[PDB]
């Protein structure tokens, strides 16, 4: 999993889009 | 990221308690002559 | 928007689907003792002309 | 107008002429095993390694430094001005770190080949938006994922060759 | 043709629009008045309403009355969402900049 | 989220957020 | 000799069906690895529209199996939706409107 | 759906002894 | 019974409208194709394979199938030089074909 | 007419599993997002409403005229069989085939075939239940541990023969073969690829008559399978009797 | 008045209340705050379902993002250009899977011991 690289969490992208 | 089996599970009950039409025994008296009717309405 | 949130999301649809055919059951079986209930849709016609 | 010159040079960080020349030897000489590179060249990751043979920088914050043709990436969540984590460029490392950097290097014009064509292609690769940077690497990590695919379904058709056998003496 | 008679059932609904009345007072042969007055009456528009019947009482359920609606009623059609506000401070510090 | 206040949440947390990473380099 | 060739059937029949029992069991692996092999397939010839394809096929299997129904909410939120269905919104609205339900 | 009864056999054979 | 096809006919049936020997041979023609134009009120009404199958369990199976089979593909990170190729032959078909070319020569 | 789809039960069904358990699926794109499919969910409600009408004494008889079903039927029959494209499930194609066959099962002991390229349609339509194989009996036997869907064809065929009219000449100038289905029908005979309709229908009347089945293990295969087998029976006694007597080459 | 249309076409006048609704509804009132003007919206155009994590599925969310902005042409090139490029390294009927001469001699066994 750290080799692995890190991802966009999508959950929290669409709230600060709502709410902005 | 969800546990689906779990969701699907109770997604089926979901399906099967959702008012999509009515049953057979609420359908009151079913009139032939209205629904001929409305079959040639050319109306959705 | 969790897994948490989205299972008790359902949790809180499929309770009020549940009342809702208890509900549903109920104005079958009060029409079918002679009681006219309405149901989840409305009365269908009236006197005139159909039915 | 310093932007340019920002990732130019930002490209270009704390990269000698030996830490080049190390890490084109280690690229050359090794196949699709960044950690010999990277140990080749010693005070680096292979992420790094990695990020320089694409021309690419780090900390990914160069890249979208405003937040348009960033669609999503702007309503993206991050640690503010500290911590700084770099989906996009992770992403597009390990996409490029399983893919045999030779053929990578037959996949662009735009990746490092030799030590004598370094000065050519940092020439040519100026004059660019930071959006640009951001599309070739993420069109470069989209054909790899492409390619392992096809490897993928190769090594699937012989499987079902395996299974066709099997059912024949069966 | 079609005008006069809807018009002319339409003064008094609770009276059959005979063909005869209709074909003493246009001027016309009996058959196709008799063709365009069933015609007329196959899609209610005249005598729709000759013997109208109440209906009597309804005993109405909960959840099967007008203004029995809620906010806290799932929203399985109507698309339109309402969403979550996430308070977190980097993302309130991504929504002061943004 | 009022940075013109000195009491919000806004201000302390972005004021310790660049302190710490000035802190650490 | 009849009796004889009925007890060689009896006994070569189980071996038979020991086989027919390994021959369905490769037969769904290889209907398996045939998935697999056209979603591979699929990805490596266009990876684009085939990872356009994964997804919009990935939210919308979350929304059939959730129990979910609707239109899409991003699509109908804007002004253009209303002007290419000009025409059901004309039929609708004086439908709602004539039954009294607006 | 409607399994094949006799009567339908019967109703054939009565249609091939009549005509 | 099995009635007739003349009992099939329309003049002797009734119609929208707005004898004896017709009104005997209606009671044996609503007996005998009553018993006989009856649907099944029972089961096997399954009826075959693809009347019975269930969407929403495949569309599980393949959110399942999707999902794993693209975490095969991203998050194994084993390089394409390392990915060993698999037999194209098993251990009892290189002994079935090493047996039958023996034998071959019969 | 470009192409005759013949396809069998069987591989309707693969077909049917192959395009449910797709990752890319379409199947379930609703009814309010297309209107092909719209359409195509109407004409499937049509079906399943007549294929459920037709179990009653009265409409058994009186759907069998109505020129308006016949010709809905005919017309349905065309679309089903030469152009297909434009259903957009393949369970709706293979439902259509399953409802036909049985609202043809119950009305053709009144039924008088209207047109000659409906009277071929009727038996491409029957024929396509069933498995061929890869001259001789070019049908292999269907076991019934699979479905009876078959056995609704055998019917509509043992009906439909006695009529010596419309029925039997029809099926006379069909199978040993009001201006432009002239053109139509000697485009739809050599589409199907002399005689191969003729051993095709006789080697599938062949078939359904379970031999190998009740022969293999005493009473009950029989007690349950004597109408199927005596509706066969009278199908190619009639066709042997009454078609097969010079055009032949084989 | 609220959402009374016989009052609200009262108050305009000349119209069927019915074109007061409807221009009620093809009114552009939030589109200037959305964010497009129609490249995409990406994953978040399936709003309330999003099937995506960040700890289990780290790659899909980030090439779910990163589709959006590059043009799919090149990125065909690009991928035909390395499985060509790896097909002239390897090379340096199906002689892809069979490429060892005992491998093409067995499956022709095969064929052959199916014939006799």
């Amino acid at each position: 999993p750290g080799v692995l690289p890190v991802g966009i969490d999508t959950h929290t992208a669409t709230d600060i889009y709502q709410t902005l | 990221g969800y546990d689906i089996n779990y969701i699907s599970k109770i997604g089926e009950k979901i399906d099967s308690n959702k008012p999509i039409f009515l049953f057979a025994p609420e359908l009151g008296a079913i009139n032939l002559h209205a629904l001929s009717m409305s079959l040639q309405s050319k109306n959705l | 928007f969790s897994n948490k949130e989205y299972i008790s999301r359902l949790w809180h649809t499929l309770k009020y689907y549940q009342d809702l055919k208890n509900t549903r059951m109920k104005s079958i079986t009060s029409t079918s003792q002679k009681i006219p209930s309405a149901s989840i849709w409305g009365n269908g016609y009236s006197g005139y002309g159909n039915g | 107008p310093l932007k340019k010159v920002k990732i130019l040079e930002q490209i270009d960080e704390n990269w000698s002429k030996e830490d080049l020349q190390k890490l084109l030897k280690g690229i050359q000489e090794f196949g699709a095993d960044w950690y010999k590179v990277a140990k080749n060249v010693g005070n680096k990751s292979p992420e790094q390694c990695i990020l320089r043979f694409l021309q690419l920088p780090i900390e990914d914050k160069f890249l979208y430094g405003d937040g348009n043709g960033l669609g999503p990436l702007k309503y993206a969540p991050h640690l503010p001005f500290s911590k700084s984590e770099n989906p996009v460029l992770s992403t597009i490392a390990f996409l490029v770190g399983l893919v045999n950097p030779k053929t990578v290097q037959s996949m662009t014009q735009r990746a490092i080949q030799s030590a004598e064509s370094i000065k050519s292609q940092k020439e040519e690769i100026s004059d660019q938006k930071p959006i640009e940077h951001i599309k070739e690497g993420s069109e470069i990590a989209i054909s790899s994922l492409g390619y392992r695919s096809h490897i993928f379904a190769t090594n699937e058709e012989r499987q079902m060759n395996f299974l066709t056998n099997e059912l024949i003496r069966l | 043709y079609r005008n006069f008679m809807v018009n002319s059932y339409r003064l008094n609904p609770n009276e059959y629009f005979s063909v005869t009345t209709a074909r003493r007072n246009v001027s016309g042969d009996a058959a196709a008045l008799f063709r365009l007055h069933k015609f007329l009456t196959k899609w209610g528009l005249i005598n729709y309403q000759v013997d109208s019947k109440l209906l009597p009482k309804n005993i109405e359920p909960p959840l099967t009355s007008q203004y029995s609606t809620r906010h806290d009623a799932p929203r399985g059609l109507f698309p339109f969402e309402s969403y979550k506000p996430s308070v977190q401070l980097p993302d309130m510090a991504k929504l002061k900049k943004m | 989220m009022n940075t013109s206040d000195s009491e919000s949440t806004l201000y302390k947390y972005l004021k310790e957020s660049k302190r710490k990473y000035d802190e650490i380099t | 000799e009849l009796n004889e060739n009925a007890r060689e059937l009896e006994q070569i029949k189980p071996k038979i069906a020991l086989q027919d029992k390994e021959i369905t069991s490769v037969l769904s692996n290889l209907h398996e690895s045939n998935k697999r092999y056209r979603f591979f397939k699929k990805i490596s010839e266009d990876p684009v529209k085939a990872l356009n394809e994964c997804i919009a096929s990935t939210s919308n299997a979350l929304k059939v199996l959730s129990g979910d129904e609707g239109y899409n909410e991003d699509m109908v939120r804007r002004a253009n939706f209303y002007k290419e269905n000009e025409a059901m919104l004309r039929e609708n609205i004086e439908v709602i409107l004539s039954n009294g339900r607006m | 759906i409607r399994n094949i009864n006799v009567q339908d056999a019967l109703l054939t054979n009565q249609l091939y002894k009549n005509h | 019974n099995i009635p007739s096809l003349t009992s099939f006919a329309e003049e002797n049936n009734y119609q929208y409208g707005y004898t004896y020997a017709q009104q005997q041979l209606n009671k044996q023609r609503q007996d005998f194709e009553r018993v006989r134009l009856r649907p099944e009120q029972l089961s096997n009404i399954i009826h075959d394979e693809s009347d019975t199958i269930s969407f929403r369990s495949n569309l599980l199976k393949n959110f399942i199938s999707s999902n794993d089979a693209f975490n095969m593909l991203s998050l194994t990170t084993v390089p394409c030089d390392r990915i060993e190729k698999s037999r194209l032959f098993s251990e009892k078909t290189i002994r079935y074909l090493m047996q039958k070319q023996h034998e071959m020569k019969t | 007419p470009l192409k005759i789809h013949r396809t069998p039960y069987l591989t309707s069904l693969k077909k049917i599993k192959d395009e449910i358990d797709d990752p890319f699926t379409k199947i379930n794109t609703r009814g309010a997002e297309d209107p092909k499919v719209l359409i195509n969910d109407q004409l499937s409600t049509i079906s399943m409403i007549l294929r459920n009408i037709s179990f009653s004494d009265n409409n058994s008889r009186i759907m069998s005229r109505n020129f308006y079903l016949k010709r809905f039927i005919s017309d349905l029959l065309w679309l089903v069989l030469i152009h297909p494209e434009n259903f957009t499930c393949n369970r709706k194609i293979l439902n259509f085939k399953k409802d036909l066959v049985i609202v043809l099962s119950n009305i053709s002991h009144l039924l008088e075939i209207a047109s000659s390229i409906d009277c071929l349609l009727i038996l491409i339509l029957v024929i396509s239940f069933g498995q061929p194989k890869l001259e001789s009996l070019t049908f292999n036997e269907f076991q019934l541990q699979w479905g009876k869907y078959q056995t609704f064809g055998v019917d509509i065929l043992a009906k439909l023969f006695s009529l010596e009219k419309p029925n039997l000449n029809y099926f006379k100038s069909i199978l040993l073969n009001n201006h432009k289905d002239k053109k139509l029908l000697r485009r739809l005979l050599n589409l199907y690829n002399r005689h191969n309709l003729l051993n095709d229908v006789v080697s599938f009347l062949f078939s359904a008559i379970p031999l190998q089945q009740v022969l293999s293990q005493p009473s009950l295969l029989i007690d349950q399978f004597s109408p199927v087998i005596s509706q066969s029976l009278t199908s190619i006694l009639v066709i042997v009797q009454k078609i097969l007597p010079f055009n032949f080459n084989k």
